[PDB]
RNA sequence: GGUUUGAUAGAAACGGGAUGUAAGCACCAAGGCAACGAGGUGUUCAGUCCGCGUUUACUAACCAUUCGUUCCUUUCACUU
RNA sequence: CCCUAACUGGAGUCCGGUGAAGCUUACAUUCUAGUGCACAGUCUAGAGACCUCUAGGGGGAAGUGAAGACCCCGUGGAGC
RNA sequence: UGUUCGGGUCGAAGCAGGGCUGUGAAGUCCUGUGGACCGUUCACAAACGAAAAUCCUGGUAAUAGUAGCAGCAAAGCAGGGUGAGACUCCCUGCCGCCGAAGGGGCCAGGUUUCCUCGGCAAUGUUCGUCAGCCGAGGGUUAGUCGGUCCUAAGACGUACCGUAAUUCGAGUACGCCGAAAGGGAAACAGGUUAAUAUUCCUGUACCAUUUAGCGUUUAGUCUGACGUCUCAGGGCAAGCCGAGCGGCGUCGUCGCGCCGUCUAAGCAGCGAACCCCGUGGAGAGCCGUAAUGGCGAGAAGCGGGCGAAUCUGUAAUGGCACAAGUCGGCUUCACCCCGGGACCCGUGAAAAGGACAGCUAAAUGUCCGUACCGAGAACUGACACAGGUGCCCCUAGCUGAAAAGGCUAAGGCGUGUCGGAGUAAUUCAGUUAAGGGAAUUCGGCAAAUUAGCUCCGUAACUUCGGGAUAAGGAGUGCCUGCUGUGUAGACAGCAGGUCGCAGUGACCAGGGGGCUCUAACUGUCUAAUACCAACAUAGGAGAUUGCAAACCCGUAAGGGCUAG
RNA sequence: UGGAGGACCGUAAACGGUAUUGAUCUGCAAAUCAUUCGUGUGACCUGCGUCUCGUAGUGAAAUGCUAAUCUAACCCGGCA
RNA sequence: UUAUGCUAUCAGGUGGAUGGCUCGGCUCAAGAGCUUAUGAAGGACGUGCCAAGCUGCGAUAAGCCCGGGGUAGGUGCAUGGAGCCAAUGAACCCGGGAUUUCCGAAUGGGACCUCUCCGUAGUGAUCAUUCAUGAUCGGGAACGCUCCGAAUUGAAA
């Protein structure tokens, strides 16, 4: 064979893919030679003496096995924390998922009637103060200081 | 940053033009003023007796 | 991708088809009298004065 | 003044003629409007479109879209090129 | 220094060393309904390795060239 | 640092290819002393020294780079 | 040069060597070479004699087959080709480099370096069959991409006036230019070439004027049209997970891993927040937000209007191995829409254009650019130069706070001298080092120590802000099972088991303290020997001036400060 | 809760240029490279455009910078 | 055959001195002496069968037309191929014409750019007492006239 490369050039232009991806067999080297156009590339890659070689990827099981110990809660202890907590997990994200709940809580409240506004406001005056870790929290004091309209 | 050649590769423009007149790459793109041949500040050609020596 | 005008693109132009070897026949006409040339150069030296 | 200076005749410029355009290499001075005018005093074609661009050799060539189908083919066996 | 009238170097095996008990297999394993399961024990002073030695011609130390003649010549101690 | 050692990669060393520059009046294998513009490979008298090549650090060639930026002088300049 | 007398193709001048004469400057002759001119008497002239000027121009040595062709950065090897010739050119495999740049796009700049064929005298730091080199030929297609249009700081022209005068000069008036990153009328997907492609072809659109018809103002408003910081909501390119399907890889055992599983503009439909309109009447207070907040000058609640990104359909019979091509979920930056808040100390452009009255049908939409590089070889620095040059409102997986560092995709590359026997000494850059631990040295220079995150704890002094990560202590891996917060992504925490010398195991990553001088501090500087205590700074003080001012520029006309 | 500051740490993002008085010092480079360092939401850095210049400009002021030239740039002329 | 070398000559290479030749230069003398809006000089770009530079020319593009001299060759520097032209008198020379792109006094506007915008097809600016028309602009080796106006240097400062 003379130079190939600008059959090689010509057949990666025409596959779409990176030089180093073109697969032109060692066997068929003057059938490549011979080919000058895009039509003769494009008859070489149909009869198979032009390729693309396959994408050699970055395989993640390895990666998903992990993932799915950290979902469970492992492998995520302090000697595998290496960024700051507040890097790792933002006050105001923190703060406003806890002040949400709280809202939506005593907003489900006033609606279904447990709760009239005169205490609803003091309720929510209080969860903006942060009187309340959480839902939870909400819902404990609410039944030990008996709030709830019971009926 | 040196004065040399590290300044000199800021160079990719230019302050001169070709000039329509004398076809001299001396056409002041600032001033637009030829300073080969005065295209742009006189209707005339520019010439000074200091171009050559006195002839004596 | 620097945009010429017209007239730059044309003494562009000259430039180049200026840039080419006296012809054989012009050397066989000067009996290898007139073989160089003033204004032939290569494209990555001392840029044209021309643009 | 005549805009066409002569059919231009390369390979790309052969291929348009199974595409019925033809290329010239035309005065740079003149517009489309001039060399559709002048192409069509000199041939009797009615002229679709014109598309041009200007060489590295300081020519202007023009590629001409005929609507009379067989236009290019006639004015390219009328001048000798076919 | 050795060069087949030979252990010079290498291979193979063994001796003497380095490391630390290989892979696979089985049992156990905190637990998990299970799937799994870091790891432990046995197999197993194992596995791997040796720019050291010994034994051993198994392959390679073979084939040769060159000087010890001033070179051509018969100014020859020679031979067609 | 006492006080250095071993090792790694790149140079160097040896080989193939490519291939500059800088010192140079001449000669030149020197060493001691004296002499001499009082700091000599060359003069004078001694002492040494067979030639060529390779590697190596720089004693000397008052080594090379440079009409001393210190000092003075010039009825020479500049700025303040 | 005048003049006298000559020599020369049977060989003039010149050149190399030699003989003779003359003290010598020099002359003459001989041999060879050379191929056409040269002398001589008496006189007259001069651009008339070189060994020197760190002399000038040209040529050429020693140095010398020496230095260099070594930090870039792990750089190549095997097999097969091509060729006269191969470390170096081509193919396959293996092994490597970069992989938030060495990849992709593109400004300025370059100007044909782009593509094909044929070459190797020079270039390429070696070679070369290769090439950005040499020769021949080819290549750049636009109403929709830019310029073109608009104006910005600010120029230029004409007029006036000044000036001895001008091509000189400030201002005014009228014009005109000034942005390929400001504003802006409109096009997308696929295919095609060796090189062009929102430009050519296929399909499906859109915009502007103009003409003809059909109708007409609401007119002067809005838009274009804007700073810095911070934050909410929604969407989305990219990314990730599960199932089906179709390929490829692996297959010592297992059944995993990778790739694909597509779909533009246009057209039609809905519309979150904000704002507005109608009801309503709320206080020993109610309603909200992430937060600030809102409310009888009219809250909540209830209806309506206006109104996004995006999404849905269509565009469907395009491209894909006419191989599949079907579904869900999570997240979502660094991109799009929308809204809130804070700061003033720069209060953060203008004009064109567009909208508010247009619908239908034909015609027209000229000109310029368009290849390719955009840089450790296409620019610039004399170079194929380790510098510099617009940058991207460019960048995939794991680890991790992360675009850090490490290892990998895609993509780009092995591109710029080889070989080599211990390859000595020495040297550039590194690893380690018993015991001592600054005894070295001007001086701890250099090197070493520490290092992430979590938790405990944190002094003198202080301008009350800080000092502060002060100091000083403890933990950290893997596995099994869980708890809590949250809509979720995830985050935090617990119990038990367990291995090693060592669990931020690599990578990454402060050493700390005490006593003084000095400057308050952040900042600026001798580009190329001085990053300092020097300059600046806020603060303090003083001085002039009431504006036809003080101060300053110009010869003037007239200007800066001063839209004060 | 909130998110201010010529606040802090920190990128071979960008800008700068401390120390090695390292490499280099006929260099990759008429000042660059490696490591180590300062700033890194602001008196911040930077593109493009535009303006201010020779007894003049510009300068957080060193006589710094004004095209490798600065206690008066460069070109030509006075000039042999 | 003692190498590496040294000295002299000879042969060759490199190199381009010397000699000779020279269509060039320089100086002096005698002549002659303006040109452009009827668009100059100068520049850009194009123009040749193979043509890159210079030269000439201008899309009629190393050239076209007419008259005279010249007459058998011509096709520039520049004898290469192949053609073309020429006895219908070419080439060449003298005189007179035509064509003569864009910029340029440059002059419809703008010019970053030598092109581009409107195309209403272009008397740009300043002037001349009929508003028919006309003048000025740029160039020229030195010389000429008017006005503005240094310093080095010498005086040994």
């Amino acid at each position: 064979m003379s130079d190939l490369s600008n059959q090689r050039k010509l057949a990666s232009k025409v596959l779409g893919c990176g030089l180093d991806r073109v697969w032109l067999n060692p066997e068929a080297s003057e059938e490549i030679a011979s080919a000058i156009t895009r039509e003769d590339i494009r008859g070489l890659i149909e009869e198979g003496t032009i390729k693309a070689k396959p994408v050699k990827g970055v395989s993640r099981g390895r990666a998903r096995a992990l993932a799915a110990k950290r979902k469970y809660g492992h492998c995520k202890g302090h000697g595998s924390r290496k960024g700051k907590k507040g890097a790792r997990t933002p006050k105001k994200e923190q703060w406003i998922k806890k002040i949400r709940a709280l809202r939506r809580r005593l907003k489900e409240l006033r609606a279904d009637g447990a709760l009239d506004k005169s205490v609803y406001c003091r309720l929510y005056r209080k969860a903006k103060g942060g009187e309340y870790r959480s839902v939870s929290h909400l819902n404990s004091h609410l039944e030990s200081e008996k709030l709830l309209k019971k009926e | 940053m040196s004065k040399g050649t590290s300044s000199m590769g800021k160079r990719q423009k230019r302050t001169h033009a070709k000039c329509r007149r004398c076809g001299s790459v001396s056409f002041n793109v600032h001033t637009k003023q030829c300073t080969s041949c005065g295209f742009g500040k006189t209707s005339r050609m520019r010439t000074y007796k200091w171009q050559a020596k006195c002839k004596y | 991708m620097s945009h010429n005008m017209k007239g730059q693109k044309k003494r562009l132009a000259k430039a180049h088809k200026q840039n080419t070897r006296v012809p054989v026949w012009v050397i066989v006409k000067t009996n290898r009298k007139v073989v160089s040339h003033p204004r032939r150069r290569h494209w990555r030296r001392r840029s044209l004065d021309v643009k | 003044m005549s805009s066409i200076n002569y059919p231009f005749v390369t390979e790309k410029a052969m291929m348009l003629l199974d595409e019925n355009k033809l290329q010239f290499i035309v005065d740079t001075r003149s517009n489309k409007k001039q060399i559709l005018e002048d192409v069509e005093k000199m041939y009797g074609f009615k002229v679709k479109s014109v598309r041009t661009m200007t060489t590295m050799k300081g020519m202007k060539k023009a590629v001409l879209a005929f609507e009379e189908p067989e236009a290019a083919h006639e004015i390219a066996t009328r001048i000798g090129l076919m």
